[PDB]
């Protein structure tokens, strides 16, 4: 099965993963983890007894000063991957923000715009993503394209239902139900909000289709 | 050391036309070899579908659509490139090509023959007046495509595409109709959007610009701020037929005199200005 | 099948208004299996027997038809049917036969309606219904496998995947308020009426 | 009373153009006053002629009224359609707003056809003791498909199936005539019967069929009655036809009163047991013959 993130940031050796957890419920453990098969903890933080770096990460990784960024001194070709900071917290459980890193030349922020989109700040931006030329469509997802990094926005799997919580520090309105999948509404737009906004689906034989629909606020 | 069979892994061949599948045995300076016959056959197929003996020669399913193009007797069977005459959607598939020789056996090679279309390319305005709901102002069509054409656009308006594909004249083609829908407005009326088809058989996408064309009621505008004159402009499309004067009680005033666009003033104003679409006015407190 | 239901009553009156398009050439009132009225605005109106009797008009882009003493035989598909041009045909067909649940309010808004779906089922047919205790009128209609809205009010619907069970309603007056039913069609159907 | 008379199919050919004949029959008793004629498809109006307006097309340089006329009685609401495409074939309905009489329509089949083109070759075998096509007959680009029939005295089971022609719409008929090959069978042909709505006669296609078998020989001459010249003949066939002929003897080779002559053996004036080594392409097959004196 696929693996969701939140946020994609390319290779860098002084490379930082931003995870900013909200000030929620009885705080039990914040973590950060390397996401695969054999358990790889990297930072454990205790509220009573602060933090604990694990090994080979304690030369590595360091922090500084509801902010847990993962900074990176002089990191290797294998810290390329799928990085976790969890929060957890009672009555929620689990709270989860999925890095993903990538290699330098992989990555790709200069893509081009289909569409200009300009609004006046405090209105709603509808944004739509109908399929083209492929049906059935598997997946849908709506990101936010930046020069340093991609976050996802939306995420919703038709075929199979999945679980995806945006961990964008934005208020987005969507509905993954079928017959509301299609159109998603950024509610009293902010200046800040100007950029990139991608839509990209997935099909049965691995057909995609990309969207690109830049947004310019005054 | 052994002889290879030098073919290339697919071969484009285009709907209509006739195309060579190429197929060629490299045999080795000092290697000594017998061929004594070669066979083409299709995936999944029976049988073969065109066969060729040293002393008997050539032998086809379909004689009058394949033919061994270097392939002769009396001459040694190095070349059993086949062409294929008047290409169908039914000719796509993964094709055989063997060569029976001695001492070192049969060697063959499959070739996957791919029929394409390249499809014509059209891009047209669509003319509308002003509406709430967002309609098509833009038509770019990709006729008779195998593959489908992917048409994608470019724009610095707002405007989300919609995409419907209908069987083309031909079988196994599509025409690929993409339509750019957005809210009209007076803001569009002559701006461009460019409109990209991409196809396998093309060069380089073509890229299509049309104009957009906006049919809207006059926008008016009143200019000049003890005598005086004001002039009475707007824009519209089609261009304004007539333009009037009058107050907010009813006629003109006894020291306000006007005809058409120009009104002049001795020591409110109202201005409505008729077009095709309709009559707008533009209130203004004197 | 229809376009307004309305049940049977002694003075029933078959509402038909048509859009001001082109130039009018006749209006048709007949029974789908009768002709019941024909009206042309160069030679008049004329109202066959034994509907002659039965049936009235009262006047200018409505062609209402009203009844006196309508009886119990009087059960099944009525067609109205405008001939303009350069247009053509347009018609309009209607049916006569012998809960509150969601409640949505500034009038000259853009008032959205959704149909939420609790079955898991893949919808085929979406259909969109405003109620009346004297009519029920069908406001739009999508097939998700392979239509023109009859209802004076303007409705923008989307048939597209991932937009069907969304509805606006631009400009809403106060002759707008009601309530507006949802019927979903996989096999297995859906019901949801909308307060307004 | 008044009714609509037109035909219930109209059979018309792609990229060609047809006429959907359609008239208003009205009794010498009745007064009636046409003020529109609509042609639509099933189930939007595609043509309008109005009493003061005229002609109106859904379709630019497509559809034309081949008879009403403005100052003249709307009764042929005939409509010719150029340049037909498949995506054309469908219900139309033809309709005229007459008063007091009111609304009164018909509707009309337009059916689109194209012309297959037919051929027709052999599929030469060999001896594999199987069922397999022995010969081929294919009717390219036919709305609606054609229908491929073999009439034969040998027997055989045919393989019929259709693939899309060139034009969509189009059917590619193609029919293989599958037979278990015999030596019986070579040199005699089967014939394809090829019929279609299009056709003035059904065409009929012959086919010689083609079985590589090698020699069989028989020899023959010997009425079993020899008493101390005679001539024995080497009755062989083939596909390809024989390449050569030998006469020897069990024991070894020819006698000097037994001389052979080609295909044949003259015998001048004893027990020998004859043999006759006929080859071709395919091998060498032998017969022997016991003769006594
Ligand atoms: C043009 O119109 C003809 C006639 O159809 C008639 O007009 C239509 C506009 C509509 O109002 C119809 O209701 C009306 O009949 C079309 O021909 C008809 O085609 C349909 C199939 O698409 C036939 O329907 C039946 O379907 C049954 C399954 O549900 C099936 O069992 C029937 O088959 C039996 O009958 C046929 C003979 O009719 C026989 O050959 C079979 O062996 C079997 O017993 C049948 O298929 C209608 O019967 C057809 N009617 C006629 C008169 O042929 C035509 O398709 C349409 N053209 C286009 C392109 O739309
Ligand atoms: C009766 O005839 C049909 C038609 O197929 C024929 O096949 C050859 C003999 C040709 O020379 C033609 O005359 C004609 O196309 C037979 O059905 C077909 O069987 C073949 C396998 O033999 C199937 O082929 C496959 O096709 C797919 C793509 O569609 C490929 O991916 C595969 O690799 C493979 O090639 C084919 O699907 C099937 N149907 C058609 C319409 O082609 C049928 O078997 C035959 N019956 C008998 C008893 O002889
Ligand atoms: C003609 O042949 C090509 C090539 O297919 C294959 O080529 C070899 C490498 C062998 O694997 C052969 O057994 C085989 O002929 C056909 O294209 C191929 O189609 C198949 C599906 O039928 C593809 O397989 C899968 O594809 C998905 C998506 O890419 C993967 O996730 C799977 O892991 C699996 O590979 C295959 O990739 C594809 N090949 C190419 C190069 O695109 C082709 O369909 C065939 N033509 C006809 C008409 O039969
Ligand atoms: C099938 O074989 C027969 C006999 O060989 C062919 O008939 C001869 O055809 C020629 C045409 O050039 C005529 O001039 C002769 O009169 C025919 N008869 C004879 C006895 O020679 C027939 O044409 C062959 N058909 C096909 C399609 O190959
Ligand atoms: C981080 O890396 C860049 C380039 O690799 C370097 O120029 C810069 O000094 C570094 N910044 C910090 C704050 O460490
Ligand atoms: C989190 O902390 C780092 C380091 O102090 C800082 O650069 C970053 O901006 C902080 N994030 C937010 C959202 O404040
Ligand atoms: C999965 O669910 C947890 C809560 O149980 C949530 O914190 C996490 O973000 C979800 N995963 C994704 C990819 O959103
Ligand atoms: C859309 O804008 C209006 C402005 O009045 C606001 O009340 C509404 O909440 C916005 N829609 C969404 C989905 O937030
Ligand atoms: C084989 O034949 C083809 C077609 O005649 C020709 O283009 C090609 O050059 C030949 N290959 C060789 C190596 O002679
Ligand atoms: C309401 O709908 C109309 C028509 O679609 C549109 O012009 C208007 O901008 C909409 N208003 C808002 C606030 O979205
Ligand atoms: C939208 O796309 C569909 C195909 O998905 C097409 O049939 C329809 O005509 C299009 N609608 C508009 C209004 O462009
Ligand atoms: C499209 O319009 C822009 C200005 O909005 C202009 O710079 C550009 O050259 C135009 N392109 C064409 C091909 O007219
Ligand atoms: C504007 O002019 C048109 C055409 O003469 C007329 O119908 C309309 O009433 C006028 N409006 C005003 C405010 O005078
Ligand atoms: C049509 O006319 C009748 C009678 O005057 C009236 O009851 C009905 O409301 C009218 N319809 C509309 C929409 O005005
Ligand atoms: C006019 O109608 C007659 C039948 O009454 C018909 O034979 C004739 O072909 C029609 N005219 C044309 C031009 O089609
Ligand atoms: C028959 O003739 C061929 C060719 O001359 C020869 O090779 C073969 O040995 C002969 N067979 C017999 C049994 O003599």
């Amino acid at each position: 099965e696929e693996v969701l993130w939140h946020t994609s940031v390319p290779f860098a050796e002084n490379m930082s993963l931003e995870c900013v957890y909200p000030s929620m419920g009885i705080l039990t453990q914040v973590e950060w983890f390397k996401i695969g098969t054999q358990q790889d903890s990297i930072a454990i933080f205790s509220p009573t007894h602060g933090m604990v770096i694990r090994k080979p990460y304690a030369e590595r990784v360091y922090f500084l000063n509801n902010n847990m960024t993962l900074f990176f001194r002089n990191a290797s070709e294998d810290d390329v991957g799928y990085y976790s900071c969890s929060l957890y917290t009672y009555p929620q459980g689990t709270w989860q923000k999925v890095i993903q890193v990538v290699q330098s030349d992989s990555f790709e922020a200069a893509v081009p715009s289909n569409s200009h989109i300009v609004s006046e700040p405090g209105k709603n931006v509808t944004l739509t993503c109908q399929p083209q030329m492929t049906w059935p469509v598997q997946a849908v997802r709506w990101e936010k394209i930046q020069p340093r990094q991609i976050d996802l926005l939306t995420y919703c799997n038709l075929v199979h239902g999945r679980n995806f919580t945006s961990k964008f520090p934005r208020q987005i309105v969507s509905n993954c139900s079928h017959g509301r999948w299609s159109v998603i509404v950024i509610p009293d737009v902010t200046v800040s909000d100007s950029g990139l906004y991608r839509c990209y689906l997935q099909a049965s034989a691995g057909e995609n289709e990309t969207f690109v629909m830049r947004l310019t606020v005054a | 050391e052994d002889v290879v069979v030098q073919a290339p892994t697919q071969v484009p061949g285009f709907l209509g036309d006739s195309v060579t599948l190429p197929c060629y045995l490299q045999v080795p300076n000092m290697e000594v070899t017998h061929v004594s016959q070669l066979t083409w056959a299709r995936h999944g197929e029976s049988g073969s579908m065109a066969v060729f003996h040293q002393t008997q020669g050539p032998s086809y399913s379909e004689s009058k659509r394949l033919e061994f193009v270097a392939a002769r007797l009396g001459a040694e069977l190095r070349n059993a490139s086949l062409r294929m005459f008047g290409l169908r959607v039914e000719d796509e598939g993964n094709y055989t090509c063997l060569f029976v020789t001695f001492p070192q056996g049969s060697r063959s090679v499959d070739i996957w023959l791919r029929v394409l279309a390249k499809p014509q390319n059209t891009a047209e305005v669509q003319k509308v007046q002003l509406t709430g709901e967002p309609v098509p102002m833009a038509r770019c069509v990709s006729t008779g495509g195998r593959p489908p054409a992917q048409i994608t656009w470019h724009s610095d308006l707002g405007g989300m595409p919609n995409t419907s594909q209908v069987p083309g004249f031909l079988s196994g083609t599509v025409t690929v109709t993409s339509l750019w829908i957005l809210v009209p407005s007076s803001q569009v009326d002559g701006k461009n959007v460019t409109c990209k088809v991409e196809h396998e058989s093309f060069e380089k996408p073509q890229l299509l610009t049309v104009n957009l064309t906006v049919y809207y009621p006059p926008e008016v505008s009143i200019s000049g701020y003890n005598e005086a004159t004001l002039t009475c402009d707007a824009r519209s499309n089609p261009e304004p037929t007539g333009y009037n004067w009058s107050t907010t009680m009813g006629p003109l005033p006894p020291f306000a005199v006007a005809q058409g666009a120009q009104l002049l003033i001795r020591p409110t104003l109202i201005c409505n200005v008729t077009n095709a679409l309709g009559a707008r006015q533009a209130e203004l407190t004197v």
